[PDB]
């Protein structure tokens, strides 16, 4: 059986978000993509570093803001700059969020020598697709 | 009804036509130059009130590109003519 | 902090190998040639066999930087098939998706 | 006292004209903030210092025009000297765009809209705020602080003086895109809409309370209520 | 009723030297997205339209590079899985244009780049014979 990127269903007790209850036979039928840069189009290089710097973000990312992520980031590159949009919880406290903010923005402008801001959406919970 | 520049003054200093015409400009600005001209930057300071101005104030810096895209921006080989 | 060994030893050879990269460079030259006296050339040939092993560019191998695996490594990504997949399946490589026709 | 003061300064600029020094925008700016102290004596060779700078061609800044309003500015009731000169001011700086040039500059605005309040003059008002939005006179209103301060005794003034109409278009300009409203604000506010017989929006005012944290003030709740009742 | 009383644009002040002359300006863009493409034509048509240039629009041919990879992490050769990257195209075939009028649209375009489309522009320039080519020295 096929077993990558498949939440397998269960009594009907878990809760599952959207791309967490999509399979990889969706990615472009139902799915999206979590990064959106140029790297991987004809023609174009340097799409080896742009994977590196995507796997430490969605690291330093769930280190950074521990338990208050509710879903996947959203890597997004226009040119020069980084646009880091994130969906996180309402438990922290705003003065936390800000400071984590403007922590990681500029520690990461000065890791990557670019212009990197972080885009925040909080949600009371995390939001339920389904039960499986 | 009478204006308040209009009046009587004081005639300590007699009124000047131009200024010295080549100061010491050789000479590099001291401590005191230095940080007075950091409390005149200051007055003008305020918060990024829209998006445009956070690019405007990053392209100042140099942290984002110069539009319209030249991919030899900031390369001069040694300023070399092509029969070098 | 590197995965292994094998990986180690694979970032000391590109190092070795990118230093005498000019030097072994003009060597060379002389040798692959039939203008100069074979006297000359066969001088060049211990001179540049003298020279460390790890400089040699042969010697290098194309690892995956994320498991070190020495096979079954695309080298646009630098990845290998088992990393690759787990990245792509997930949605986060981008444009990449699976094949159907 | 000020009239030994006087003579002494005048020593000080005897000499710098004895040893060819030609005064800057500064050197007369330290003798209005110094004279700040004699607030009743001073009136009178502030102006001079004003004129004087006019003769050698050395343009008032922001913080030249503020040295002078704090001193005229007392704590009186007449206020008769206070309103002339203001008056004045700002036919001078109406239609300018300046630059920085003294670090007080900034501090021009909060005194004048100080001063409108005293006055109780709106019509004074909308040409200090209409010389905040030329060009680029908006990066001199200051820090927080200040900023806050300036739009409260401005807000304070329209809600008084002005229709309700055109206040209510003030109070969704304003907040909370310029500054977060204070309760005193808030009360003055309802006070309006209490003499322009419009209850109405009472409770809307409420909500937005609320929403700015006066949701909790004693002094709010208990004038919001016996207008209603 | 609060507004700006008087407002401040930036200077753009006029060179004594010549323009230059562009007879076409071509503008490839690549994506993943078709609907990205479709709505980012919009907006350059339309931006050419108010700014008086003339512009024709085509479509060319997708390119689409597959490859396959092993299934599983060790053995069962014969299981395989098949990745593809898809590349779509859309071009912006400028015409009549000076150095300065390319110079803002290009870069009101390029800044406004979506994510996920790169842009290749060809710039076709003209010139005059230069002065050596006028006459023979020999
Ligand atoms: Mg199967
Ligand atoms: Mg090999």
């Amino acid at each position: 059986k096929n077993r990558a990127a498949r939440v397998r269903v269960s009594k009907g007790d878990k809760p599952v978000t959207y791309e967490e209850a999509h399979a990889p036979h969706y990615i472009a039928h139902r799915k999206g993509w979590l990064s959106l840069h140029t790297g991987n189009l004809d023609g174009e290089d340097h799409a080896a570093e742009r994977t590196v710097e995507d796997v430490f973000l969605r690291k330093f990312m769930w280190g950074t803001f521990p338990g208050c992520l509710a879903d996947q980031l959203v890597l997004k590159r226009r040119g020069n700059q980084l646009e880091i949009c994130a969906v996180v919880l309402r438990q922290l406290s705003p003065h936390k969020y800000y400071f984590l903010v403007g922590y990681s923005e500029t520690l990461l402008s000065y890791f990557y020598k670019c212009p990197v801001r972080l885009h925040l959406q909080t949600v009371p919970s995390k939001v339920v697709y389904k039960y499986l | 009804r009478k204006n308040i520049f209009t009046g009587k003054r004081l005639n300590i200093f007699d009124m000047m036509a131009v200024t010295k015409e080549a100061p010491e400009t050789d000479t590099s600005p001291s401590l005191w130059d230095v940080e007075f001209a950091k409390q005149l930057a200051t007055v003008n300071e305020q918060p990024l009130q829209n998006g445009f101005e956070e690019l405007i104030q990053w392209t100042k810096e140099g942290k984002l590109w110069e539009f319209p895209i030249n991919n030899e921006a900031g390369f001069d080989d040694d300023g070399s003519e092509f029969h070098e | 902090h590197y995965v292994d060994w094998r990986m180690w030893r694979d970032v000391k050879r590109r190092k070795m190998a990118y230093e005498y990269a000019d030097e072994r460079l003009r060597i060379n030259s002389l040798r692959k040639n039939t203008i100069l006296p074979k006297i000359l050339q066969d001088v060049a040939d211990e001179e540049i066999a003298a020279l460390p092993r790890d400089s040699c560019p042969v010697r290098i191998r194309n690892r995956c930087v994320m498991t070190s695996r020495p096979r079954g490594v695309k080298r646009r990504w630098r990845l290998s098939r088992i990393v690759f997949r787990h990245l792509a399946d997930h949605g986060q490589l981008s444009g990449i998706q699976r094949a159907t026709w | 006292k000020f009239e030994e003061k006087w003579s002494k300064i005048l020593e000080l600029l005897r000499h710098m004209v004895a040893q060819k020094v030609k005064p800057n925008l500064q050197t007369f700016n330290t003798i209005l903030k110094c004279l700040r102290r004699f607030h009743v004596f001073a009136r009178s060779p502030a102006l001079q210092v004003l004129r004087e700078m006019k003769a050698i061609g050395i343009e008032p800044s922001l913080a030249t025009y503020h040295h002078i309003i704090r001193l005229f500015d007392q704590p009186g009731d007449p206020l008769k000297r206070s309103s002339f000169i203001i008056y004045d001011i700002m036919n001078e700086l109406m239609g300018k765009r300046f630059s920085p040039k003294d670090p007080d500059d900034d501090k021009f605005f909060q005194s004048a809209m100080s001063i409108c309040s005293s006055l109780r003059d709106l019509e004074l008002a909308y040409q200090v705020h209409g010389l905040l939005k030329t060009g680029d006179n908006w990066k001199f209103i200051g820090p927080d602080q200040h900023r806050n301060f300036y739009y409260s005794k401005f807000f304070d003034l329209i809600c008084l003086m002005e229709q309700i109409d055109v206040t209510l278009k003030w109070y969704e300009d304003l907040i909370p895109s310029a500054y977060f409203p204070h309760s005193q604000t808030m009360i003055h506010l309802l006070q309006a809409l209490d003499v322009a017989n419009r209850l109405e929006v009472i409770p809307k005012i409420w909500k937005d309370s609320k929403e700015y944290g006066h949701t909790f003030r004693s002094d709010l709740r208990e004038e919001i209520l016996m207008l209603m009742a | 009723v609060d507004v700006p009383k008087d407002l401040t644009k930036p200077v753009v002040t006029i060179s004594d030297e010549p323009d230059i002359l562009y007879k076409r300006l071509s503008v490839l863009v690549k994506g993943h997205d078709k609907a990205v493409l479709d709505s980012y034509e919009y907006f350059a048509v339309l931006a050419a339209k108010e700014l008086g240039i003339s512009i024709k629009v085509h479509e060319p041919p997708r390119k689409i590079e597959r490859f396959t990879l092993l299934q599983s992490v060790h053995i069962y050769k014969k299981h395989r899985v098949q990745y593809e990257m898809r590349t779509l195209y859309r071009c912006l075939e400028l015409e009549h244009l000076t150095g300065s009028t390319a110079d803002v649209y290009l870069e009101y375009i390029q800044r406004n780049l979506p994510e996920g489309v790169a842009m290749e522009v060809t710039k076709t320039q003209l010139e005059q014979l230069p002065e050596h080519i006028k006459e023979p020295i020999w």
